[PDB]
């Protein structure tokens, strides 16, 4: 059920859009939860 | 005497004027009923609307 | 998106917040509508020269008082403006200050380049060279400035009486409509008429008096007064009581 | 803010009874002998009169 | 007991330091150019509004 | 579309795009008109 | 202070109803001396700042 | 104790009292809504949809 090496994050779970959803607000601009910020920068250092 | 049947009540009642107030608390303002309402998005519990 | 309807148009419900098949009656999609929120029942140069600006802008309103409605319209205009990159080279201040200038016409309340100027570090000649080229960046056009645009401004800085400001306002109008002063700026033709009027009640303003709110010098208001001082009879309004008599209006 | 038309208790009509009150109140006539002279008898009909604020006419001397 | 002028002279006091503080720093830059400042720019109103 | 000034009192038609301001007499605080719409009250 | 920019007094009631701070206008003198190391002095202040 | 009705800081009232306007009040709500041109993208008015 649990080792060592699995505590080290090696792959970043992303967690599902129910339990981060579009907000909307001002309109139809859709407001990210702040998970999405986060991931956003998550993925952009990942990238580089 | 009783309104209902007009015989005296057998105790003397103490009745005068007296100065009453209106509170701002109205039931109207404070009933409130829930029944399968609109839950929310995120947390899918109930919420005013 | 009844199985029964298909391509049938949902009734949002605001009970329990589902959208049901308008006639049907099944409701497709439990409680998804979110009644509540639906219905109202280390900063960038670019971005911090434009929260300087926002700030100057700011400060520039609150000199002359103006409301914060046309503080957001100039907002506006310098991110139209400083997104177009025309003015790159003109330096922000001088832009704000023409936007500032630009908002102030775009709502029907012109401040003359003077006015500006005043609550401004940047000339009025800076000020009208970068107000022509937003213009031409915007592809943008301002009506042209009334007489009347003046008045309520004025008068009340000059304490003058109402019917003194309806009287210079008709004064002024009508000047224009007969063209007694060709090629005359409104701004002069409403000082003149502002002093023909003042001088025709009981509160009675001099040529400098008039020229420091205006921003016009005295011998400009003595030119235009003397354009429309012989028609002065037929400026003035029909139902205008003449503290001084017409006839007796200074003349010079 | 306006005499109430009804006495409340009882239902006897007051609406027509404050102009009277305070004219005799300015007949120099107590409030008890006021309210005696226009009928009222029951202290629940001399409650109205003698508790009325006439708030109305204060309300009237501002302009519309 | 602290009513609304000790409370609001407390809040000007900050407040004008802040103005004053303001004007320094806009007379001082216009200084350091040379040219002479005008005195009616530097004040910022809405420090104390 | 009637609005009543709130200083003259003065009634005096606005469309929806033009500006909110008194005809003659320049106050820009104004009331709309009582509904031509009638309604019915128990006198109770 | 209307969208023209004329002044006019305001009640409290307009202000209440307008939903407009009730707050009057505040003036400074200031007086302003410059000194140009030449032995001259001026002597220059703004009424009501 | 007339009928029961008023035990336990509970209170009769006259309905025929009540049908001559005997406390009867008004209730007041005010809403406040404004529309804003901030924004050139987004723009808001007073308009039936
Ligand atoms: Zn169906
Ligand atoms: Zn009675
Ligand atoms: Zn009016």
């Amino acid at each position: 059920y649990a080792r060592p090496e699995w505590m080290i994050v090696t792959v970043l779970p992303v967690p599902p859009l129910s339990v981060r959803p579009a907000v909307v607000m001002q309109g139809s601009a859709r407001n990210q939860d702040d998970l999405t910020h986060k991931l956003a920068d998550i993925v952009k250092i990942n990238n580089q | 005497y009783n309104g209902f049947t007009g015989r005296k009540i057998t105790s003397q009642i103490f009745i005068g004027p007296t100065y009453y107030q209106r509170l701002k608390h109205m039931v109207d303002d404070k009933i409130h009923s829930r029944a399968r309402g609109p839950i929310q998005i995120l947390n899918r519990q109930p919420m005013e609307g | 998106t009844c199985p029964n309807h298909p391509d049938a148009i949902l009734v949002e419900d605001y009970r329990a917040g589902d959208m049901i098949c308008p006639e049907c009656g099944l409701v497709v999609g439990d409680r998804v509508i979110d009644v509540g929120s639906e219905w109202r029942t280390t900063m960038s140069s670019s971005d911090r020269a434009m929260m300087n600006a926002f700030k100057e802008i700011t400060t520039m309103a609150d000199r002359i008082n103006l409301p914060r409605n046309i503080v957001d319209r100039t907002n506006n205009l310098f991110k139209q403006v400083y997104e177009q990159k025309s003015l790159k080279g003109r330096a922000n201040d001088a832009i704000a200050s023409a936007c500032l200038y630009i908002a102030c016409r775009q709502e029907g309340v012109p401040r003359t380049f003077k006015e500006i100027c005043a609550v401004s570090r940047i000339s009025k000649k800076e000020i009208g060279r970068c107000f022509k080229l937003i213009l031409k960046a915007l592809e943008t056009s301002v009506d042209l400035i009334t007489t009347g645009d003046f008045m309520s401004r004025f008068c009340s800085n000059l304490c003058l009486p109402k019917q003194v400001q309806m009287a210079a306002t008709h004064i002024a109008r009508k000047a224009v409509e007969l063209d007694l002063v060709p090629g005359r700026s409104p701004i002069s033709v409403a000082a003149a008429a502002i002093y023909m009027a003042s001088q025709a009640s009981a509160e009675k303003r001099t040529q400098k008096e008039i020229g420091d709110i205006a921003g016009v010098a005295d011998v400009t208001i003595r030119q235009s007064y003397r354009l429309i001082y012989p028609r002065a009879p037929d400026l003035f309004p029909t139902d205008f009581k003449f503290d001084t008599p017409v006839d007796k209006l200074p003349q010079l | 803010m306006i005499i109430p038309v009804r006495c409340f208790t009882c239902g006897k009509i007051v609406g027509n009874k404050w102009e009277a009150y305070l004219g005799l109140l300015q007949a120099e006539y107590t409030e008890g002998d006021a309210l005696d002279a226009l009928g009222l008898k029951r202290y629940c009909c001399r409650r109205m009169l003698l508790a009325h604020v006439d708030l109305i006419e204060k309300l009237l001397n501002y302009a519309p | 007991l602290d009513l609304a002028g000790p409370l609001l002279a407390f809040l000007f006091r900050g407040m004008f330091k802040n103005l004053l503080k303001e004007v320094r720093i806009y007379a001082q830059k216009f200084i350091d150019r040379g040219k002479d400042f005008n005195l009616e720019l530097a004040i910022k109103t809405r420090i104390i509004s | 579309m009637i609005y009543i000034c709130g200083e003259c009192h003065t009634e005096n038609e606005i469309k929806s795009r033009d500006p909110i301001r008194c005809r003659e007499c320049g106050y820009r605080i104004m009331y709309k008109k009582r509904t031509k719409r009638l309604v019915v009250f128990d006198a109770r | 202070w209307e969208r023209d920019g004329a002044p006019s007094p305001m009640m409290p009631n307009e202000a209440r109803l307008r939903n407009l701070t009730y707050s009057a206008p505040l003036y400074v003198d200031i007086t302003k001396t410059v000194i140009k190391e030449g032995e001259e002095q001026l002597q220059t202040q703004h009424q009501k700042t | 104790s007339y009928t029961g009705y008023n035990q336990e800081d509970s209170v009769i009232m006259n309905r025929s009292a009540v049908d001559r306007g005997f406390f009867r009040s008004v209730f007041y709500r005010s809403y406040k809504e404004q529309e804003s041109k901030k924004g050139f993208d987004q723009e808001e008015v007073f308009e039936k949809p």
